[PDB]
């Protein structure tokens, strides 16, 4: 499908929001497994389960194993930008 | 059943 840009904004004391499966060791793409209810991603919208995560913030996450993949995410701060694709 | 991570 096509690649979209999705603008996430949050607080430091909140997460994004999201469950992630997939990475480099799995063959699989980094994927949304789950939107969390009432955080950033559920509000912000744009962002849904099944979308790959190419890139957050211009660091780009393909070969990037799961546990490298959660680190880049969990540490975007603020104003977080998503290259997310369906296929 | 993949490992899932929450963040
Ligand atoms: C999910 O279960 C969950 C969401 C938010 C937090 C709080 N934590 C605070 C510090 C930065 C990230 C979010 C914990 C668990």
């Amino acid at each position: 499908g096509p690649i979209r840009k999705v603008l996430l904004l949050k607080e430091d004391h909140e997460g994004l929001g999201i469950s992630i499966t997939g990475g480099k060791e799995h063959g699989v793409p980094i994927l949304i497994s789950e939107i969390h209810p009432g955080q950033p991603a559920d509000r912000c919208g744009g962002l849904h389960v099944g979308d790959a995560i190419l890139a957050v913030n211009g660091v780009n996450l393909r070969d990037t194993k799961h546990k490298e993949a959660v680190t880049i995410l969990s540490q975007q701060r603020g104003e977080i930008e998503f290259e997310v694709v369906y296929v | 059943r993949l490992p899932t991570s929450k963040i």
